[PDB]
Order: structure tokens, then C-alpha cells, then sequence
DNA sequence: AGCACCGCTTAAACGCACGTACGCGCTGTCCCCCGCGTTTTAACCGCCAAGGGGATTACTCCCTAGTCTCCAGGCACGTGTCAGATATATACATCCTGTGCAGT
DNA sequence: CTGCGCAGGATGTATATATCTGACACGTGCCTGGAGACTAGGGAGTAATCCCCTTGGCGGTTAAAACGCGGGGGACAGCGCGTACGTGCGTTTAAGCGGTGCTA
């Protein structure tokens, strides 16, 4: 295989996270297995997520992942959650959560 | 003009996990963001590590424990295993 | 007739506006709020449609993740209505100013 | 044309359905006022920053990307938008 | 005779405000230190003002911790700090969860 | 030995800290927050030792760990 | 120098080393490192004034670290600033919540 | 013995600029010291992605400028542009 | 593509009426903290001793930037159809209705 | 003759349908960013020496931790008053729609 994705058996463009890792200041030089473990790192978060997300859809009777789906997903792993505990995400929403003592007795 | 992004990278995985599952232009735009979001955090806390170690140069060992500081555990614990898996897969082909 | 009982309506309404995510403040309006403040900071400035509704998206996020953290304090304090107090224990504790 | 009041535009039924997506099911009549407040020191800082991009930029149309690029200053990050 | 309870703790703030002296003695302290660090990695060693870092880190941060507290339970009409009130505070901090 | 951090070095704190009155339960939950904070805090700050292959963990680590969570230090060589 | 040629107090050669070092960006202009070590001036400047301040109303003519803090934490702009430092040594403002205090 | 780099000598000439009968000690000089490389960092920074944005590969004394007003409040980054203005043209002048 | 400007449509907002159930002010009890005197531990300081590890130095070679020529991965562009939104009828759940039936 | 509980209505939500529409997902073709192959140069790694910093162990006074005792005032629970805020309806206002035109 020529595409170094394929070298690293990715789904994620090698040569663009390399591109971009020195077109970005970070320093002088960059070594050959950075942008590959990054790219490979970058596949694992986006698969992790769109994992839970197309059970939210799932959940849902949906065909296609929609952001409610993608929110749906991140606060409910306690982990991905914390990822992104200062992030918003357009169309979102929020988790449904109503108190207790706001409960009819 | 030409604006380059991670949607098919994104479609491929989404694939593989999720064959009979598409994408809202939203959706897309959002995972899109979060690509570059986790990019910038990890790439950014790699170059202090370079910096902090007077060293010139960023290496997968600085990407790796970059992702150290960055992930919460068994998202990093994973991450880790499934980087620096491809990068031995990398070396030998 | 009839009457539903005060606080039936509010968590029916909760839940209404806790299952979507479709915002809550009016598009107009909002926008010419926008508009003002920034016009107070300079002159002569347009707005990409999708910038006004950023900030939207943006401002709603932090009104609702406010009212979480306010209704907290109003619970914290035996109560069940907010008050501006809460609100501004929230802000402090946030360290906001 | 001159612009005056708009804050108003924050009308009581809206700062109440954020309310309720905010979990809250009682509000104090002096919440209203609060709120407005509240956006408003959230919008000025948001736009101040947004602004001083657009600036920069040498440009006299605000873009999705000034925005952005504020919230993230801010540490309020957002997805959706380019970025 | 009998000071009424209280009136030596707003003596002790007073005391505590005016000075910049650090709060827990140094070797507990350093003890704990070892001890946490032990638990991620074995056959140590810690400079002393990476220690004192440490320390220093530390100790303001939970006197923030405190004032913030100490809020929360103005805010509930008591004058006691009780551990709900840490729990809210770190709460709405977005320290815990 | 977190017991270590003593019920009067917790109300010294607490004193600087404004507070006039504390319950018995506070000590323990402080000490469960203490404890919580310098785990984070060394955490990052041994990642920082073990990537500078040093068996000697730094003031600049614990300061670049405490920065890392957005509580600067300053005189520790900023 | 430079520091002289812009009449600033502040290393002007010292910076612009560490603007081109410090990898913020491929090539590094000529006024820069001269508009950043004077706001890097002028700052240092600000904190230097209010902490003197504070140790003449407090009676010492040699600034500590509480000086820092208390010049700082008093100024309303400079404590927004260092709204998240803790200042080593620095200890608190003195401050007792009204409903604690005696009747 | 290394020889490692401060701004301790300039913070200190600059103290007699302002209070020339007043005095510092080591503890308040690292804060001092931390306080400039801090400051240089979010500056330095906020300029790096400022050029990034506009897609342009140098820092010049306008990014740090406009750095600065989205760092500093209000008053201090008013006075902050002026003596950054200032300092600037009067380097110009020389040569 | 941002602003402007217009009018057909109506969903939302406003304003007022009413009373319900919550904010808070009062009380009243019981005990959990503060004060303070004395009894018990280990913090601290000063002093020396030993070797681990970090700091510095000189050397070679692997690795990465830089450069060129070569071409398909990835993009925009176009296009056709089905997931999903929208409108409208209908069944299922409950919150509060007004009655009877139970007990004094 | 009266209080509590039961039944019953109407209200909103839930859901079923059919229905119409435009967005995603696909195929086609055109180009720019990555691949390939090569060089030359300096970073970093490694090994070889150094000495500084850290740990350690020891013993003296000396403050700080501990512990208990006793009683005061603050927490908390119960109650009741007064009223503000939720609800509903009719009235009123302007948002949202899509459609056209202009130049920044």
C-alpha cells in the first residue's frame, strides 16, 4: 500500500495530520510516529462516540445521528462527559433531570 | 474553493460501527469540530512537553503522554494501546 | 371547567422543553439585541446569519446551565422557587463577575 | 435606524422556557430582571471579544468564526459552527 | 472568666487573614504527599520546594474551598459549614460532578 | 496518615477561610477533597517526571501540573 | 541596545528570542518584541507602584509576597487578571461575613 | 554552575522607576519573575493563534496589540496599547 | 449573502383575575460545637553522613527538513429518492372533577 | 347531617396514519496535497565524569495535638400567616414566512 494510513492499518489521513502538525507551530520538528499515533488516537475518540451516539439514534427509531444523539451520547459516559465538560454542542439540548423535591408526593 | 474536513474519515468509521446509520449535515459538523477540538488539546499539550524538556521535536512518545495528561482514563488507557499499536504496525510495513 | 393545580403545568412544561432542543428565545428579538450591543462597541457592523445564531446557541447553553446551578441554590436553601439570590450564589461560586 | 430597549426583547415566557429546560418549576417575579442582566454582561463579553477579532481581520461583517473563536477564549467552547 | 462561645473564632479569623503563614504542618503533610505518589509511581524523590509548590497549591485552594463553603451556609440561613455545602460549592465550581 | 491532617491544622484553615463554626463531618470531607486534589495534582505532576525519564519529581512539574489544571503558582520558577 | 532605543527599561533583545524560540509563529517581526516587553514594562510597573503602596501602609520599606497579594487582590483589573493565580505566600484579604459578626 | 536566565535585574530597575526608596525580597522576586513569563505566555499565545486565524505567518506588533486587548480589562489594556505605542514609534525614531 | 422592505398569517406575548400553596417569621427543644484547663505526642531544629541521581560534555549516526516530479485521494459539483417533518385523526393516561356512601 | 373516598370528564400526550418535501448520499470528473526518492545537516541518544541535592538517622526542648467537661446557642422541626406566582382567558402585538430587490 502507498497511502501511510494503510501502513498504520487507519481509517485517518496520516499525511494530513502530518501536514497540519507543522503547519501549526508546535515545534521545529515533528517525528514519523506522532502524526501516526495522533491519527490513530483521533479514529479511537470518533469511533468511541459515534459508538454511542447510533445507539441513542438507535433509541430513538433513527436512521440517521442527529446532534441530540451526539449529546444524548457524551453525558451519559461519565468519561467522554468530562472530555467535553466545558463544550457545547449546537442543537444539543439537555439531559432530562428533574429534582426530586419538585416531585408531587 | 476547497474546505477540506473529516467527513469522510468521519463516514468510514461511522460505517464500519454503524453500517445501517447516516449523518445529519449538522451531526457531521459537530463531529467535525470535535476532530479538531481534541486535535489542538493534544497537539498543544505535546509542544509544552517538547518546550518544558528543552527538545526540538515532537515524537509519538510526547503524543502519547500528551494523551496522559489530556484523556480520562479508560478512554486513555484504550487510546494509548490503540496508538501506539498502530505505530509498531507503522514501523514494520 | 377546569383547573390543573399550581406546579402541574411547570413540570409538564419542564419536560416538554427537557425532550427537544429547539431554541427558546425568539430569533428576531434576539438578534436585535445582538445587534445594539455590538453597535455600542463599533459602528458599521454586518453578521453572518450563522454568527448571530452561534451566539444564540452559545447564550441559551449558558442561561440553561445557569437555571441548573441557580435551582440548586434554591434548594439548597429549603426553598423551591429561585431568586435572584440564587442566581448570584451561583455567579460567585462560578467565579463570575 | 436608531436602536433602543432591545434587552426587552428577552421576553418573560422565553427566560421561562430556558428556565425549564433548566429544571427549574418556581420562579421569583425578580428572576426576569436578573436574567437580562446576566445576558447582557454574557453578551457583551462574548461580542466584545468576537469584535476585536473582526478587527483584526480588517473586516466590517462578523463571521460564525469570530464568534467561535471567542466562546473558546471565554472557555466556553462550541461545536457546530467551523472550528 | 468564660469568653462567650464564638468570639475567639472572629478573634482567629482576624489572626489567620493578617498572616501568611501556612496552615498544616510541613512533615504530616509531606507524608501524605509520598504517600499519594507512591500509588503512582515507586522509588521517588521530591525536591523540597516542589513539595512546598504543593503545599502552597494546596492550602490556598481550600481556604477559597472554605470562603465559597462558608457561602453556602450563609445562603441557607445557617452559620455552621456542613459538608452539603462543600458538596454544593465544589458542585457548582464543576469540580465534582 | 491522612489523618495526619489534623481537626485543628483543618480549622486554621478554615479560619483564614472566614468561617466561624464547623461541624463535626467537615474535617473527613475535607480530608476526602484534600486527598482528591493532590492525587490530580501529582498525577499530572509524575506524568511530567516520568516522561523526563527522572526519579526526582521537580517544582516545574508540580507547577506545569498545576497550571495543566488552572491553578497557577507563581514563585516556583513561573 | 534596543531597550534604550525605545526607551524601556525591559530586554527587548531577551524577547524577541523568545518569540522566534518559543515557536508562536514561522518568522517573528521587528516592533514586537519592542510592543511586548513595554506592556510586559508597563504591567510590571503597575503591580511594582500598588505593592510599594501596600508596604508603606504597612510599614517596611522591602516588598513581600503579601504586598503582591494584597496590591492585587485589591485592584479591581489586576485581580481579574490573576483571577486564577495563587500568589505563593500571599494570604487572604481580610474579610468577616456581616450575619458573623456580634450584635 | 548554570548560568539561568530572570528578569530580575529589570523588574528591579523598574521598581526604582516607581519607588525608588523601596526594596524587594527573593520570595516576592520569584512572584515577580513568574508573573512576567506568565503574562508573556498568554500574550505570546493569544498571537500565535491570532496569526493562525488569519492565515498569515508572522507576529507582529499589531497581533500582539490586539492579543493584549482581548487579554487585559478594560483600563489596563488601555494604558497597555499606549505604552506599547509608544515605545514602538520611539524605537522607529531611532536607528 | 447580508440588509432592507412588505404583507399575509397566527403563534406567541401581554395583561388581568383569582386563590393556592409556598416564602418566611415565630417558636421551641435538644445537642452539637466552642471554650478552656490539663495530659499526651510528635513537629521541629540543629548536626552530620553517604550515595543516588541529575547535571554537564564530547561523539556519531539516525532521522527529519528541504527539495522535485509525479498522480490519485479528496473535493465540488450535479442529481435522484427516501428519511423525516408536517397535518390530521384517534386511542390511553391522569389530574381533578363532582358525585355517593360511609360513619358519627 | 357531614367528611372522605370513590367514581367520572376533559385535558394533554401519546401515537397511527398518510403525505409532501429537500437533504444526504452517490456517481463523475477534475486538481491539489501527498507520495516517492534523495541529500545534507544537526538533534538527540548514548556513554563517560561529576558533585549537588536528597535522604536519613539521631535526640532536646517546646509548641502543638489531644482529650475531656460543661453549658450555651444554633440547628432543625413544627406551625401558622400572608401573599406572590401559576394558571387560565381574552386581548394584543410582532415573529416567522418566503418573495423581491440592491450593493457592500
Amino acid at each position: 500500500a502507498k497511502t501511510r494510513s494503510s501502513r498504520a492499518g487507519l481509517q485517518f489521513p496520516v499525511g494530513r495530520v502530518h501536514r497540519l502538525l507543522r503547519k501549526g507551530n508546535y515545534a521545529e520538528r515533528v517525528g514519523a510516529g506522532a502524526p501516526v499515533y495522533l491519527a490513530a488516537v483521533l479514529e479511537y475518540l470518533t469511533a468511541e462516540i459515534l459508538e454511542l451516539a447510533g445507539n441513542a439514534a438507535r433509541d430513538n427509531k433513527k436512521t440517521r445521528i442527529i446532534p441530540r444523539h451526539l449529546q444524548l451520547a457524551v453525558r451519559n459516559d461519565e468519561e467522554l462527559n468530562k472530555l467535553l465538560g466545558r463544550v457545547t454542542i449546537a442543537q444539543g439540548g439537555v439531559l432530562p433531570n428533574i429534582q426530586s423535591v419538585l416531585l408531587p408526593k | 474553493t476547497r474546505k477540506e474536513s473529516y467527513a469522510i474519515y468521519v463516514y468510514k468509521v461511522l460505517k464500519q460501527v454503524h453500517p445501517d446509520t447516516g449523518i445529519s449535515s449538522k451531526a457531521m459538523s459537530i463531529m467535525n469540530s470535535f476532530v479538531n477540538d481534541v486535535f489542538e488539546r493534544i497537539a498543544g499539550e505535546a509542544s509544552r512537553l517538547a518546550h518544558y524538556n528543552k527538545r526540538s521535536t515532537i515524537t509519538s512518545r510526547e503524543i502519547q503522554t500528551a494523551v496522559r495528561l489530556l484523556l480520562p482514563g479508560e478512554l486513555a488507557k484504550h487510546a494509548v494501546s490503540e496508538g501506539t499499536k498502530a505505530v509498531t504496525k507503522y514501523t514494520s510495513a | 371547567p377546569h383547573r390543573y393545580r399550581p406546579g402541574t403545568v411547570a413540570l409538564r412544561e419542564i419536560r416538554r422543553y427537557q425532550k427537544s432542543t429547539e431554541l427558546l428565545i425568539r430569533k428576531l428579538p434576539f438578534q436585535r439585541l445582538v445587534r445594539e450591543i455590538a453597535q455600542d462597541f463599533k459602528t458599521d457592523l454586518r453578521f453572518q446569519s450563522s454568527a448571530v445564531m452561534a451566539l444564540q446557541e452559545a447564550s441559551e447553553a449558558y442561561l440553561v446551565a445557569l437555571f441548573e446551578d441557580t435551582n440548586l441554590c434554591a434548594i439548597h436553601a429549603k426553598r423551591v422557587t429561585i431568586m435572584p439570590k440564587d442566581i448570584q450564589l451561583a455567579r460567585r461560586i462560578r467565579g463570575e463577575r | 435606524k436608531v436602536l433602543r430597549d432591545n434587552i426587552q426583547g428577552i421576553t418573560k415566557p422565553a427566560i421561562r422556557r430556558l428556565a425549564r429546560r433548566g429544571g427549574v418549576k418556581r420562579i421569583s417575579g425578580l428572576i426576569y430582571e436578573e436574567t437580562r442582566g446576566v445576558l447582557k454582561v454574557f453578551l457583551e463579553n462574548v461580542i466584545r471579544d468576537a469584535v476585536t477579532y473582526t478587527e483584526h481581520a480588517k473586516r466590517k461583517t462578523v463571521t460564525a468564526m469570530d464568534v467561535v473563536y471567542a466562546l473558546k477564549r471565554q472557555g466556553r467552547t462550541l461545536y457546530g459552527f467551523g472550528g
